[PDB]
RNA sequence: AAACCAUAGUUAUGACGAUUGCUCUUUCCUGGAUCGAGUAACCCAAUGGAGCUUACUAUUCUUGGUCCAUGGAUU
RNA sequence: AGUCUCCCACCAAUUCGUAUGCGGAAAACGUAAUGAGAUUUAAAAAUAAAUCAACUCAUUAAGGAGGAUGCC
């Protein structure tokens, strides 16, 4: 305890250092210093258990659990020590040691009912099979008794006991996923994850959820070409052609579902898709949960020609977002022998900027078990660094492509895929191989990493694909395989796991959609738009105090000229209504059937065989008002009024069938950014700009300045009619990449193949400012 | 939507006895060395400024108008000065009696109110 | 009601007489005090903690309002009660508040030292807490320890008497007043009046201005002294005419009869009320039921 | 609650006022020439009551207790003449009127004292000050060849006033 | 941008030249407020609207700024600009300001009796107003006065120059500026600055709280040296287009 | 030598203007127009999250219920 | 806001291998049914102590099959 050590150590340094406090990602709290408390019902239990006192003899009906459970309770209250039962209560004061030792362990359960048949224990000491189902559904993989009983609705991942601890949890098809971590990480996530030439880390996404299906054909011959029709119709003519079928590159789109057998067919979009080929005649298809099952069954209709593999529960899969991603991976991977798709792998995690790589990237090897290594370890990579952008080329042309379909075999069948586990090690007998290696024979070494053995250990398949349209790398392996790996793949100093949200945010910035919440067209999308958020948000707004509130129907100053059908606020107050834009903008057509010129309101004609007659504008307001509330909040009715814009040419169209809601009215999708102040919230809305006033508003557009030499905001916003909505926008928040606010919607069709001009008004709900914006389009 | 230029006082006392209270103050001349006393002992010169017009003075009832702006002055500094030997040995000192914004209140049988009524509006000029 | 908690009885200590023109001043302010509006008012005494009191238990208080202000009472109908303030320096002196707490109506300590402070604030009966504003506050004012007194049955006291009589105390007074609205959290207040004379005297649009310019705003400077120092009353009676507030000696219905209200008809020297039996057993139970009244 | 606070950044202007100087036009000879140091019969005493006086004249009592609560100079050179003093946030603008209309501090006459910037936090006007040390410095190094201004009034003390009497925390 | 626009020019009448002390205490003040952040600065210049007005189109303006300060308008950026302050006193006495328009850029009125405050509202073409601070405003003046100019294009000017110089000066100044602002309900006030001296000049982040500690909201102190002071050069300067 | 990293981030959240809601109310024709007052109390981040425990809304910002509590009218 | 709990490294087993009415990764956490007590008590000060509410405590594994009470 003398001071000279001290200074001894510090005569490794300087004299007088000055050491920072912690970044604040890196701190905790103390807890309590008392030992833990049990809860009162195992402690009663356990009590009255000791208290107690002690036609084929079996006799145990019912009465096997009690035992079997007792037993638990007697070794739980003999062992532990925050079991603070009593005085009494001891491990010799009461018999424990004669008691189910002697007593129930091997008299009562052995003695009644016979050890049940498939004795066959496994080839593991770990529990660790495979789950899968030929040609049928498969269940919950089987584990621990006690957190199996909680998966009886909603399923678990392999990491869900990890992310518990650190994530806010939801519930929704059949899983319990992650949402978003428990900090705040707007900044973050867009420097590390996004487009920027600023990462120095990357983001590791758990994307087990999304299931996967092996469809293969079983005519024997490699030539198949009756699953290239069923992909061909599952989808639009995309799927199968010469580059994603010979070249097998990764395919993004949209999976439809066709239902021809008996005459009149038709299809409706469902929603994004993974398709992978290999050998002309295996394929494999990635599907977002909820369109996981109504796709399986239609291939069900012809399992007498093909066969199906729902390894939902068999394959698991990591995303990989960032600059330094493929860097951190190979960090923690080796390999058996030598294969020249490690050599490729080995240069190409030198690159940083994996915008430069071409289309096709795919690795796929065969790793040893990644709890050798004990800790993530570089490739040695600083020696070599002149790669150019010729040695980029011959990665077009050296592709080994029989070493990545033989090991790419090995995970479309389950027997493969089985033997992968032959001999899984524990975690205390890879410690004992390791403590193994401070007596070795070089002696000149002091080597960490445990040698590998020729036979008597398993080797891992592992594939790598990348994603061109979402940018990032997918990673598929076998499922009990993932949680060793994750472990290893989360000490890296500089990486960090996203939930949910942040998947987002992510493909907010990068100007793409989002299935859940940001497609309108299909019969989920509008589920999630009408009747999933506005629930939620009704609930909290109806709910607080009249006069705290923002009020939606008293609002002055909307609209240049006021109709009074509604007092203040067009449409739901609660989500982009689109029922009402199909029946405004069908009726607004309808006004122009022969009379060009529009008419507002005519002052008192009239009230009202029915009669709805179409002679003003109010009335198709009122028509719109009538629907609702009257017509679907007392009774049911589907109906699809937002298609996709189609390549074919169907603009135009005309008292027999003249109803406002029976054919649907085709949209696009655009990106509109600001050129002024503005900040779009969700479910804002998008209006053409008047023919009058359009000077103006290119006036300001090219800026009008004050006297001063500042710019000029505070003038007369001039305002349009109410017939002159055209759009609505979905997700808009602040645009990090280009530092104004900038908004993604979808506008009707007809409205901008008339514009003169490429401008639009944007105003949010609730509010009666117009913010000046231009759009642009987004191929999808 | 509204504005308020004046504000209206009623503010009368003297020193609480009777027999020097014969010594009657002089109409205006000694209400207004007093206010003046009383602004400049409360506040230093920026407390000249607050501009005051006399209405219709009497023995001892003085009524005074001032800026909306002030009433926070003016006020602050009546209520807290107490003179000495200034006009007569006996300290005087001021107590508000009324206060109001539309002079329109509290006048006993009166003409002078005829006037500030009507010919002296607003009159949009 | 109007009400001004503090007009100072004039004498030192326990030592000297009290003259008669002194006297005769305390007549012509009370009158004032009167004429400008006020119904019931106080009357302070200051003595400090570190002398003796008189062992003679009868002798306690000379203010004597019964047989001193009779005729006062008589015209004006005015009502008077007695306060004591005690100079709190250093505890562990001796002189508890055992008797002294007895023949007062109203008991207040000023502390001006930190164990002062300290001993004022969580351990006393006392029902007004005072400093001297006269002067430099002894602490630094918690903003934990004053706050957490208001919960008990204690309140502050502004007296803006000091703000008319000279020229270096008024930036102290209003340094001060500044410190113990910002650390009171302005809850518990009242506000007394300091005069020694007429001339010093204001009435309630008088004594709003002054405070108003402090931070305080207006509706509470009304509340200040309205139904606070009424609390303050109440809890300053409720000490001798009752165990623990739970029995009073008081009398029946009717506006002004109550503990506080009524001062003429309680005999405080043997504490009982000797009333006419006009109400029986033999009687209706409600109110118009029986119409005798 | 906890009590606010602002800081003020106050400097002072020598400016030469005297007849047949005809002196030259530059930016750089201006604020060479106006920025001369304190010839040191100031203090930190003088200011402070200069301040006092010139508060109690141009307002009242009431005027005068408002600031005087709380008024403490913490930190002066004579080098170069910047100091910063330190006053509740609601009573500001009147040290700020104290400021402009009091000129001769104590005996030196013909002066400016001149309100630079206000803050609330203290780390703050440390960086304002840094900042504008560094800019005078580049704007007396680019005119010319920097020696030319070799007289060092001010050169050699922008450094050297790093963090000598900047200690309060 | 900062812009002061009342710099005074040293002469009386249209008799006497300039002399060089004059113009020497003239460069260094302007170099002064200069330094002190302002860059925009106009020169002013009295008359009394009585007096015989040189009948030729040149040396009506001796101000000459092209040739003097040309060496102050680069090696430092700051522009300057001319004006003239009309003294107005009779509701008579001709020379109708059709003339010397084309001569300035800023014409001023500064009226001293109540006639000449009512003919200045009245009808003339000025584009500023102004008053002398100083000691003894005709006092009780009325929004019926005001309101119709500051309808109209036109703008009160403050100055505060007078309150550095002497107390006495100072209680008057304190006094009348009260009376100005609460009269015109705070519309169209513009601030000047008096500096006879290098040394009577000030910053600008306490001046503000100096009109604000008096009347004027603080929304309005802000736009006094700003867009106000910055539209008015702009329709004088716009007005050269006489030729 | 660092690991320094927040759509509030270190004891900062400022000084003011112009409209619309809401509560009460003077006169009227989630009803419409007028006259005049309020928009509070409890209080404030210091690494983050899930819980719990306390403080508040006295014709002095507001909204909803229950009572084998009391007084009147129904009956 | 606080004199308070839990989480923010792993474990096929000297680490709470804990199927325990239900939810939860866990909690000085939430909630359902039946039933009972308050210094004379499992217990509080010398929450309740006419009724209902409030405080505290005791008991109760999921799935599926078979028969019956009641209504179609």
């Amino acid at each position: 305890k003398q001071l000279q050590l001290a200074m001894h150590n510090s005569k490794a340094a300087s004299s007088t250092r000055i050491f920072q406090a912690l970044p604040r990602k890196l701190r905790r709290r103390t807890a309590s210093h008392n030992v833990r408390r049990i809860p009162k019902r195992m402690r009663n239990r356990a009590l009255r258990e000791m208290r107690k006192s002690d036609k084929a003899h079996g006799l145990n009906a019912k009465q096997l659990y009690k035992a079997r459970m007792s037993i638990k309770l007697l070794r739980l209250a003999s062992k532990s020590t925050s079991m603070k039962l009593s005085m009494p209560p001891e491990v010799t004061s009461s018999n424990c040691h004669v008691r189910q030792k002697i007593k129930t362990l091997k008299r009562m359960i052995k003695e009644s009912s016979t050890a049940n048949p498939n004795i066959k224990l496994l080839n593991n000491r770990m529990g660790s099979y495979d789950c899968t189902g030929v040609n049928e559904l498969a269940p919950i993989p089987k584990g621990r008794v006690k957190y199996t009983k909680r998966q009886k609705h909603f399923a678990w991942l392999p990491t869900h006991i990890w992310n518990a601890k650190r994530s806010h949890m939801m519930k929704r098809w059949g899983y319990q996923m992650v949402w978003a971590p428990t900090q705040k990480c707007f900044k973050l996530t867009h420097r590390l994850g996004g487009d920027t030439c600023s990462s120095d880390g990357a983001l590791c996404m758990d994307s087990s959820y999304i299931g996967t299906i092996i469809v293969k054909d079983k005519s024997n011959d490699s030539e198949g070409d009756f699953l290239k029709s069923i992909i061909g119709k599952l989808t639009a003519e995309r799927a199968n052609l010469r580059k994603y079928r010979e070249g097998q590159v990764l395919f993004q789109g949209l999976i439809y579902s066709f239902n021809e057998e008996n005459g009149e067919d038709s299809t409706k979009p469902l929603g994004p898709c993974d398709v992978f080929w290999v050998q002309k005649d295996t394929a494999i298809i990635r599907l977002h949960p909820s369109i996981y099952t109504q796709v399986f069954n239609i291939l069900l209709q012809h399992k007498e020609k093909l066969t199906v593999q729902d390894c939902r529960y068999s394959l698991a899969s990591v995303t990989l977002k960032g600059a330094k991603a493929l860097e951190s991976l190979a960090s923690c991977l080796r390999s058996t022998e030598y294969s020249k798709s490690f050599e490729q792998f080995k240069m190409v995690s030198m690159i940083t900027d994996h915008n430069a790589l071409p289309q096709r990237c795919t690795f796929a090897f065969e790793a040893i078990d990644p709890r050798h290594l004990a800790a993530p370890k570089k490739l040695n990579d600083s020696q070599r660094k002149t790669v150019n952008s010729d040695d980029i080329l011959s990665l077009h042309e050296n592709y080994p492509q029989d070493e990545i379909n033989a090991v790419f075999n090995e995970l479309c069948d389950p027997e493969s895929r089985t033997q992968s586990y032959n001999n899984q090690n524990t975690l205390k007998e890879i410690s004992a191989r390791r403590y193994k290696l401070l007596t070795a024979t070089p002696n000149s070494i002091n080597k960490t990493t445990v040698p590998f053995k020729e036979s008597d250990d398993p080797s891992i398949p592992l594939v790598i694909i990348r994603r061109l349209k979402t940018r990032d790398w997918i990673v598929v392996l076998p499922w009990f395989w993932l949680l060793p790996l994750w472990h290893l793949l989360n000490r890296i100093p500089r990486m960090y796991h996203i939930g949910l949200r942040q998947f987002q945010q992510i493909q907010y910035e990068n100007k793409q959609l989002y299935f859940p919440d940001d497609y309108p067209f299909t019969q989920l999308g509008y589920i999630e738009n009408s009747f999933y958020k506005k629930e939620a948000s009704k609930t909290k707004w109806d709910r607080k105090p009249m006069g705290k509130r923002i009020n939606f129907e008293k609002i002055k100053d909307i609209h240049n000229t006021k109709l009074p059908a509604y007092s203040g606020e067009i449409g739901d107050f609660f989500s982009s209504d689109w029922r009402f834009l199909q029946i405004l903008r069908n009726g607004i057509d309808y006004l122009q059937r022969n009379d060009k010129t529009l008419e507002l309101m005519d002052s008192k004609k009239t009230g009202q065989q029915g009669v709805r007659d179409i002679n003003c504008v109010n009335d198709v307001l009122e028509f719109c008002k009538d629907y609702e509330a009257k017509t679907k909040a007392m009774s049911l009715s589907i109906e699809e009024n937002i298609p996709v814009a189609l390549c074919k040419n169907r603009k135009c169209q005309f008292s027999s069938s003249f109803s406002l809601t029976f054919f649907p009215r085709c949209i696009i999708a655009v990106s509109c950014t600001l050129l002024e102040r503005g900040h779009p919230k969700d479910n804002a809305r998008i209006y053409q700009v008047p023919e009058k006033d359009l000077e103006h508003w290119l006036q300001l557009a090219k800026g009008v300045y004050r006297p001063n030499g500042r710019k000029d905001h505070d003038l007369k916003i001039p305002l349009p009619e109410v017939h002159d909505l055209i759009g609505f926008i979905t997700s808009g928040t602040y645009h990090l990449n280009c530092g104004n606010g900038m908004g993604i919607g979808f506008i009707d069709h007809h409205a901008a193949i008339r514009q003169p001009t490429r401008y639009v008004l944007i105003r949010n709900v609730g509010t009666n400012t117009y913010r000046l914006g231009e759009w642009s389009k987004i191929s999808v | 939507k509204t504005f308020r230029e004046w504000q209206y006082f009623k503010l009368s006392i003297t020193s609480f006895d009777q027999d020097v209270d014969d010594a009657h103050a002089i109409d205006q001349m000694t209400w207004r060395q007093w206010l003046n006393n009383a602004l400049k002992r409360s506040y230093g010169i920026f407390g000249e400024g607050v501009e005051y017009s006399f209405l219709h003075v009497d023995d001892k009832l003085a009524y005074i108008r001032v800026n909306h702006a002030d009433k926070d002055t003016f006020s602050s500094s009546i209520s807290t000065y107490i003179s000495t030997d200034e006009l007569v040995g006996s300290p005087l000192t001021v107590s508000i009696l009324q206060e109001s914004s539309s002079l329109r209140l509290l006048e006993v049988t009166d003409d002078d109110r005829l006037w500030l009524k009507k010919v002296m509006e607003e009159e949009e000029q | 009601m109007l009400v001004d908690l503090n007009v100072p009885w004039p004498q030192n200590s326990y030592a000297d007489k009290v003259t008669s023109q002194a006297v005769n001043n305390l007549i012509k302010t009370l009158s004032t005090l009167h004429m400008l509006g006020y119904t019931h008012i106080a009357i302070n005494f200051t003595v400090n903690h570190s002398e003796k009191f008189p062992n003679d238990v009868k002798l306690l208080n000379p203010i004597d309002i019964k047989r001193r202000f009779g005729e006062l009472m008589d015209r004006t109908g005015l009502k008077l009660y007695s306060r004591i303030t005690l100079i709190i320096d250093d505890p562990s002196k001796g002189q508890s508040l055992s008797k002294i707490s007895q023949a007062f109506d109203i008991v207040a300590a000023l502390p001006i030292s930190e164990k002062g402070l300290t001993l004022s604030t969580t351990n006393l009966d006392i029902d007004l807490l005072t400093f001297q504003y006269g002067s430099r506050l002894p602490t630094f004012l918690k903003h934990k320890s004053i706050c957490s007194c208001v919960n008990r049955g204690v309140k502050l006291e502004i007296v803006y008497g000091y703000a008319l009589r000279d020229v270096q105390a008024r930036r102290q007074f209003v340094s001060n007043v500044r410190s113990v609205i910002r650390s009171s959290r302005s809850r518990g207040i009242v506000i007394g009046s300091g005069a020694m004379s007429p001339l010093e005297c204001r009435n309630i649009l008088g004594v709003t201005s002054l405070i108003k310019n402090l931070g305080l705003p207006s509706d509470r400077c009304s509340k200040a002294m309205g139904d606070l120092a009424s609390l303050v009353l109440l809890n300053g009676r409720l000490r001798n005419k009752s165990h623990k507030q739970t029995i009073v000696t008081g009398g029946g219905s009717g506006n002004g009869d109550d503990v506080v209200n009524d001062v003429q008809g309680i005999d405080d020297v043997q504490t009982i009320k000797v009333v006419k039996r006009s109400m029986d057993a033999e009687q209706l139970g409600h109110a118009s039921k029986r119409h005798k009244p | 609650v906890r009590l606010k606070s602002r800081y003020i950044l106050f400097e002072i202007i020598f400016p030469p006022t005297d007849t047949n100087v005809e002196e030259s036009v530059s930016k750089a000879d201006i604020l060479l020439s106006h920025h001369r140091a304190s010839p040191a019969d100031v203090s930190i005493k003088s200011i402070l009551q200069e301040i006092r006086r010139s508060l109690s004249l141009n307002l009242g009592d009431y005027g005068s207790a408002k600031c005087n609560s709380l008024l403490q100079l913490k930190y002066f050179s004579n080098k170069t003449s910047t100091g910063i003093i330190r006053c509740h946030r609601e009573d500001c603008d009147l040290v700020i009127m104290a400021l402009m209309l009091m000129s001769k501090i104590g005996d030196v006459d013909g002066l400016i004292v001149n309100p630079v910037k206000v803050s609330g936090t203290i780390k703050k006007i440390e960086q304002f000050a840094m900042r504008r040390n560094s800019k005078i410095l580049n704007i007396i190094k680019c005119s010319q060849s920097s020696h030319l201004s070799d007289n060092d009034f001010i050169i050699n003390d922008f450094k050297k006033i790093g963090r000598e009497n900047e200690n309060e925390n």
